[PDB]
């Protein structure tokens, strides 16, 4: 019977990582921007971490199926086409982009996507989730390192997401 | 320092070798620079004002080298008793 | 219209071009004879002695050649191998002073491949506005293409590159005031010094003696500065020790 | 600027395409797999395209020059053409080589080497 404003303090209840696990499912089922706005802000209202749940939402959507790829060396035996569950990854990517410091993760899960639309050979696909991508993200992801204080090596995964981001640009 | 040091006991410093180079093959004249390091050190900081760091930061380095300089001998001294 | 014969002459096409071996190789490919391919291109790329770009052409051409033959991973390894040694060679020739070339009015395949000791002495020369190790390193390093037929003498070239690179360094002149160990360190010449040990040379079996360091005559030429050759003496002896 | 793109693509700074300047200290298998099949993919198929840019364009020198850009250790584009795929370039380069040489101009050099 669907109660947002009631959900989160019921939830808080749970175990927290069983409680997370089964709140960011119900987000999973929350479309509509402005409702799944307003369910993040009670979330941290409550106390709910808006970036673990919106990153167990995003593994989640991945880990419904395995992944995509296209070689000769690796050839698969199961030949299958564009899912309804591709434009659900595609769109699952909003989670990430709402909040202050999840431009990374965003970039990194973008990136990790973008491999398997290319090695299944969904460039269309690719390029959209591209086009959908903002501009100030880079940016902002350096600008978020500053703040951070400290100029210390940046992980591998983020030095990797730059370099392949980059690249991706370049070849679109 | 050394340089100082050999300039108020008079000491020759050519354009050969230097202060602490000529002090360093005088070994006999060991003695001779402790006065020195005093009276270089009343020197410059009377040249020097209360204010400045320096003016205590040389009194340190003095007071370590002559500490370091007295207890090495005393060290050797004891050791090889 | 030649080479466009059907395959029930191409042998005797190929019998015909052996003469014309800079053409015939498109006509190996083209029948899918690897391995002579590649042994054209060996062939065209070891003739090649000149002209940076057709050089560079012929050895990828070579290698490319050799891995598109089914030769073992020993042979495929071995071609690669002399192929990378030749580019090892060629690495000196781009890095040329790219301001000497252009005010020459010289371009690397404009101009035929130059002797070792003449690229040594490009590098070295005091037209080279470059005063940086970098030079000094890569001249010392292709003396290891200088083989034992003597072109020049090697002890006598490394004397004189060591003190063209001491040279550049900078003196308190007509006695000094510095410490010869300290102040050199800023000075390019000791800067070669560590770069030589990085790569593992001993400086006191490498570096000549004093003996020979005031036999040289580009080194006894600057002793007008006591300092100067005094610092010689103490840095080379210091830092020989050092090795020791 | 079709060709400025594709050469800068080819040869844009700290090297290579799919050739990143960071090793994983985190040692993922499933990028690194994905990442060594995305190069060996995707390189040779624009490799073939900028071949038939130059092609086309009738600057079969540069299709030439593009065996020695493959060269390149500092990118090691060797490496990640199976059997067919460089056989399909060698051909490709032949090709590009066959309309230059009949102009009467051997391929190695602007100038006649017979």
């Amino acid at each position: 019977e669907k109660q947002i404003e009631l959900i989160a303090f019921y939830v808080s209840h749970l175990p927290q990582e069983l409680a997370i696990s089964q709140y960011a499912v119900f987000l999973e089922n929350i479309t509509d921007p402005d409702q799944r706005q307003r369910c993040l802000e009670l979330a941290k209202e409550a106390g709910l971490d808006v970036a673990s749940i919106t990153k167990t939402v995003v593994e989640n959507t991945r880990k419904k199926d395995a992944g995509e790829f296209a070689h000769h060396d690796f050839a698969p035996a199961l030949d299958s086409g564009t899912s309804e569950e591709d434009r659900a990854k595609i769109d699952v990517i909003d989670w990430l982009v709402f909040d202050p410091a999840q431009r990374a993760e965003a970039l990194k899960q973008s990136n990790a996507i973008m491999r398997k639309f290319l090695a299944s050979k969904k460039h269309e696909a690719a390029k959209e989730v591209f086009a959908k991508i903002p501009q100030d993200s880079i940016a902002e992801i350096y600008s978020q390192w500053e703040e951070q204080a400290m100029d210390s090596a940046l992980p591998a995964e983020d030095d990797n997401a730059i370099r392949e981001h980059l690249c991706i640009r370049a070849y679109l | 320092a050394i340089q100082l040091a050999l300039d108020k006991r008079m000491c020759t410093v050519p354009q050969n070798l230097t202060a602490a180079d000529v002090y360093f093959r005088e070994v006999s004249q060991m003695e001779i620079i402790f006065e020195c390091l005093v009276d270089k050190e009343e020197a410059d900081l009377e040249s020097t004002s209360i204010d400045s760091v320096e003016w205590a930061n040389i009194v340190v380095n003095v007071n370590t080298i002559l500490k370091d300089m007295l207890h090495v001998a005393c060290q050797y001294r004891q050791s090889k008793n | 219209k030649l080479l466009s014969q059907p395959a029930s002459q191409h042998g005797q096409l190929a019998a015909f071009l052996q003469a014309h071996d800079h053409l015939s190789w498109l006509h190996e490919l083209n029948s899918q004879e690897f391995e002579k391919a590649h042994r054209t291109l060996q062939t065209l790329a070891n003739m090649e002695t000149r002209y940076f770009c057709k050089k560079k052409t012929l050895l990828g051409l070579s290698k490319l050649a050799a891995l598109a033959s089914d030769f073992q991973e020993d042979v495929l390894q071995e071609k690669v191998e002399e192929i990378a040694e030749q580019e090892h060679f060629l690495l000196h020739q781009e890095t040329l002073p790219k301001k000497l070339l252009e005010e020459k009015q010289l371009d690397l395949n404009a101009m035929p491949v130059l002797a070792p000791f003449q690229l040594i002495q490009l590098y070295v020369c005091e037209e080279n506005k470059r005063a940086n190790e970098n030079d000094f390193m890569k001249a010392l390093d292709l003396l290891e293409y200088i083989g034992d037929d003597s072109e020049v003498d090697v002890e006598e070239l490394k004397l004189e590159i060591l003190c063209k690179a001491i040279k550049r360094d900078e003196w308190s002149a007509t006695d000094g005031k510095d410490d010869p160990i300290e102040a050199t360190k800023d000075s390019i010449f000791v800067k070669v010094l560590q770069n030589l040990l990085n790569k593992g040379i001993e400086l006191k079996g490498y570096l000549p003696k004093a003996e020979t360091l005031l036999q040289s005559e580009e080194l006894n030429s600057l002793k007008t500065n006591s300092y100067f050759e005094f610092s010689l003496k103490a840095n080379y002896e210091c830092y020989m020790k050092m090795q020791s | 600027d079709v060709k400025e793109k594709i050469y800068n693509v080819l040869l844009f700074v700290d090297g290579g395409w799919m050739v990143d300047v960071r090793e994983d200290t985190e040692e993922d298998p499933e990028r690194s797999h994905q990442m060594v099949l995305l190069r060996r993919l995707c390189l040779p198929m624009m490799c073939f395209l900028l071949h038939t840019v130059l092609h086309n364009t009738k600057q079969y020198k540069d299709c030439l020059r593009l065996a020695d850009i493959v060269s390149s250790e500092n990118q090691k584009l060797y490496t990640v053409f199976s059997k067919t795929e460089m056989r399909n370039l060698l051909q490709k380069l032949r090709e590009s080589s066959l309309m230059l040489l009949d102009l009467q101009l051997d391929p190695l050099g602007y100038e006649i080497q017979s």
